[PDB]
């Protein structure tokens, strides 16, 4: 299909072939970011900075669980029609 | 089965759709999440396999616990209460700026979103290794550790009361697609005059049946064994570029060599192809000096004529003749030489649009 | 009121300029330095309000001094006084890695260069968080985060007695434009023969009046009420492809799918646009296969036709009819086949230019 | 002024407009970096370590402050005209 | 002398041939080898000069050794012995991670590979000033500073019984090309009607005797007694962008001003060039406006008119006049308008090439 | 060659000319990264880490050290000819 005779006048070559191999994801596994720590061996030392840790990722977590929210509240299961 | 009230979401891309309906087929039912949420509060690992009978594994990761395990704690009758909270501060801060980095405002669609294993390492402790043990890679085979690093994970859930985000991954295995062939183009300059050019052609293409395709090599690794992507790579070819690599010289462009030089020779099925005008070649052999026919461009070296030749003060031993002796310039039809900077491009083009709007007015007069 | 000396100083852009005469007016006066100085040699914290009345507050920052209040001061009496040095000595070395990755010679012109807070990070000690609350940034609302990360820097001071940096920022508000409306496009492939086709427009476009206009989504952010962005969005679009999204069928340009697939369907103002000669179209309300015209190269799916369609193996219900009845393939002005890629590109410009140069013979000889 | 019927016939479709806000800057605010820390409680123990660091900073900075000092040395009060 | 085995080798660039004899040339041979693992095997520091008489110097690093040095050993008798080997394992993993991110899979060609020192950072324990300063490098001036972050290494041995890798460095030194003149080019808007237009060129060029070529400033730190790269940065320049800077303004193409600016004026010579259709000029000697011609484009300003002029509010000493008084526009010839983005190029080459194929069927049937 | 009065005419100005200087390597120095570290003073506490630090080295090491030796082995002195 490539004429390797015609491009080794202008001089390009080939210098290697392979397979083609891509990957396909499949089957499913569950991962959880367990945001909040366990401090109980500090005796409530860090009791202002969680609190305020706390705080700042309720900024960030609210509008995603929101997004997600908005998807599957229009995801019914099929009889509803 | 379930069904998308299409009417009620109005807009969304196909994407969207089936990643939403993916959510539902994977999100942990609802007392499954108050399970996991007590599971969560009575451990205190940075990483832990959550079994419970009768459901699925849920692997939990806590991105400071080791930090507060190994660092904090030994201190904790060494240290003041002040001082253990400042510290532990910094940490949650450097946290949260990952977290926010990662599912901020800067994550444009939740829902479909699929984040790459590797930019999770920050959010799971800032290394992955043992998340991908306890998921059985061993990082005994270089295949396995390039699967491993494909795993991208979808957010199915995110808990604002008990603070933690719930992600499904996936495994990623091998598709040989076993008519698709990869390939690696090098070329060497050639001299038609005082300017040097080589050909422009992609350095990797695909053959598959009829078509010649482009190559992205971006995602790709190319193992002894086969190349191995973690994304499609194929993309179209336009049909001229395929004429080109189907032998058509004329439809290959040619640019100047960079700088003061090329590739001036290559070893490529035991020969030697070089352009022997720009660099001193030399047949070990006998002694002699190897001149390039001044009506040639190239010089195509094999054992029949020097069985061991040098190039550029290099050795080479050199096998029997594969590349035909180089035929004269003025039997090849060469190609347009081109620029490939953007802006030379866009300077030219507006000068060709201009001749031919010049040319759109001419042609209707005289016909 | 001050004037520069153009002719002294000879050349300079206006962005040297103005950001010239900005250092005079922002630049602290000569013993508000020797003031600034005496206070930062008598402080060890972190950050630090430095407040002086009469004078602004100016906030000092130590890149340094969390780890040796933290780490080092603690460890004073447990460990050798060469170790101390030892440890101290490695933060140095890394934390002047970072000066000079951001204050040597990688900065071109330290008179008008903006340094976003974001690559100030690590000379500020890691994190960016406390300066910001000490600025008065919550971090309560996405809005205020978007606007604190876009906070630049300009140098105002480098002291070479006592070693600091003087940098001045301003604040970011936002500015709302009223008469530019972003839009966010999506296409869907459709077959011609057995070549599956899609049009090539931007992802993001701005109308603006009479103008349509190109937009770069890079540095905004798009907020359910908005879009925020942290620079000037807006740039030109040319005429030819303003043309093509003001209806004219024919300026848009179109290239053929990526690896084997579009996107072959989307839902759009409750209706699903989809490409059912490459996918399986089905009407689940009445059980029927739902056929593509050969002649059409899309199918428009309403609710007067199909209330619940299943297309790709995903049900959707759909609202009443927003797009017409698909018309044929032959009442449509199809646009250009064209490739995106860089090489293809130039190679196709170089023929054409080729072509262009044949043609600047032939129409003065018979004319 | 965008053509959707038109566009929708070649498979391109509106999926969302939004208004457009930039940010603008204003006001100001000065801030330091000090780049020598407290070491008094260390008791000279890393007067070679900071001394060296000083010695680095040097090559640094001072081409900044030539830079700044060779434009502020071009900006008069307007009656030197 | 060596020879390479051609036949037996069969295909290599250039490129992997001459690193293939370097890394004969400078790999250490085999007996130096056992000495090197020994000498490795007795030491315990972060880096160490590793001597022996007769043979040169051999710089060798350990990655987590200070770690191990200043935190975990003074700890030994204080933390428990699981405790400080969850400690190091933090550390090694994290180690690992950067060995496979470097020396892993996503290497193309470990023989030809050429490794900047900079990319070495984490491998050798996180920075390397210390290691430049063990090679001799100081710091103290700005030169030295990029003359040793331009190190770059080739792999030369791999140890798999006692896990070490043998790197060559060489060391940069600046070459002046003194045939050479870098230019930085900068432009200033101009009106045509109410469309506001700048001349699209390179922000950097070079002159090389006949030849204006492209310069790539990716390289390159601009000092003030010349330009340092620590690359080729010289490129092509299309015949045609060299005919615009050679004088032919219709070779110059053009482009409308992005968001709503320009940079409208531009000190040059001492001189002030603005597009006083688009800001207010102004006289400050004698407190008059300064009206631009309107068929004039721009406003070439100097002290035989306005000693201090006034320009978008910033006040300007100028000097004696070092360019012409402005001509009309009809005694310029203005190139073609273009666009930059590459769907524009895009959609308009597809035209253009569209409009050719027209034209390439009428001009035989007249002629 | 660059003519700067008809670049000025539409606005093109030059503002800096410099000399070209390009860094060209020379001579050598060798370099080891030695990946074991010394535990000696550890007394077998991290025994376990370590031996899984060198099974994981070792998938990275072996190709490395195999695609080295595919070369000098095809690197022969001249007389063999
Ligand atoms: C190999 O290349 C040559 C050109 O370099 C091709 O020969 C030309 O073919 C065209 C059309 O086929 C003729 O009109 C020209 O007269 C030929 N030119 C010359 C110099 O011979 C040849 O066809 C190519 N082979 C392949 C498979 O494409
Ligand atoms: C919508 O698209 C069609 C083309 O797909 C436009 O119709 C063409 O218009 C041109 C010039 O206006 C005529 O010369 C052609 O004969 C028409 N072609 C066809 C197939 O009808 C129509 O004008 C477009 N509408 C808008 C607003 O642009
Ligand atoms: C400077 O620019 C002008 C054009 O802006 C050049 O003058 C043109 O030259 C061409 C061919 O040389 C003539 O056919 C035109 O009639 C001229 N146009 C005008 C408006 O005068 C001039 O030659 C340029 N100078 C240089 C060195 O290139
Ligand atoms: C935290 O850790 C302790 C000890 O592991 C565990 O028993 C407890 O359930 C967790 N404590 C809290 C308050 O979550
Ligand atoms: C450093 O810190 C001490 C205690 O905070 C402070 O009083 C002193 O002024 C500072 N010391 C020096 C030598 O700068
Ligand atoms: C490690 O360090 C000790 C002390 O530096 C040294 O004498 C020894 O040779 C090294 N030990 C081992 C087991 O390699």
């Amino acid at each position: 299909q490539i004429h390797w005779g015609n491009l080794s006048k202008i001089g390009v070559v080939g210098i290697g072939s392979a397979s083609y191999k891509v990957m396909t994801r499949s089957s499913h596994q569950s991962l959880v970011i367990k945001l909040m720590p366990n401090i109980t061996l500090l005796n409530n030392c860090t009791r202002v900075e969680i609190a305020e840790y706390r705080r700042l990722l309720r900024t960030v977590l609210e509008p995603i669980r929101d997004a997600l929210n908005a998807m599957t509240q229009n995801i019914r299961p099929v009889q509803s029609v | 089965g379930v069904v998308l009230a299409g009417a009620a979401l109005g807009v969304a891309t196909a994407a969207q759709i089936t990643a939403g309906i993916a959510l539902h087929q994977s999100m942990l039912n609802s007392q499954a999440i108050d399970n996991l949420r007590a599971s969560l509060e009575t451990t205190n690992q940075a990483i832990e396999a959550i079994r419970q009978a009768g459901q699925e594994m849920i692997l939990a990761v806590q991105g400071v616990q080791d930090y507060i395990n190994n660092e904090l704690i030994p201190s904790m009758n060494q240290l003041s209460c002040d001082l253990i909270g400042q510290k532990l501060g910094l940490k949650l801060l450097r946290y949260y700026t990952e977290i926010l980095s990662l599912f901020g405002p800067s994550l444009r669609d939740p829902i479909s979103a699929e984040i790459s294993i590797q930019a999770l390492s920050y959010a799971l402790g800032g290394d992955i290794n043992k998340v991908l043990e306890k998921l059985g890679y061993s990082g005994g085979d270089l295949l396995g550790i390039l699967e491993s690093r494909g795993i991208k994970a979808r957010i199915t859930h995110v808990d604002t009361e008990s603070y933690f985000i719930v992600l499904s991954i996936a495994y990623p295995t091998l598709s040989e697609i076993k008519g698709v062939i990869v390939h690696r183009l090098e070329g060497v300059s050639y001299n038609i005059g005082s300017q040097e050019w080589y050909t422009t052609v992609p350095k990797y293409v695909a053959t598959q049946g009829y078509l010649i395709s482009n190559f992205d090599e971006s995602s790709c690794t190319f193992m002894p064994e086969g190349t191995v992507c973690s994304q499609n790579a194929l993309y179209p070819m336009s049909p001229l570029l395929q004429e080109c690599l189907r032998g058509s010289t004329k439809s290959c462009a040619r640019t100047l060599v960079s700088g003061s030089f090329g590739n001036r020779f290559i070893l490529s099925q035991g020969n030697l192809i070089a352009n022997c005008a720009s660099i001193l070649c030399k047949c070990y052999t006998t002694g002699t000096i190897i001149n390039q026919d001044p009506d040639k461009i190239l010089t195509y070296i094999a054992a029949d004529h020097c069985p061991v030749v040098e190039v550029n003060g290099v050795t080479i031993q050199v096998g029997s003749r594969r590349y035909p002796d180089a035929v004269y310039l003025h039997r090849i039809d060469l190609g347009p030489p081109i620029s490939l900077e953007r802006l030379d491009v866009g300077t030219n083009l507006g000068n060709a649009i201009a001749k031919l709007e010049d040319a759109k007015e001419l042609l209707e007069s005289s016909d």
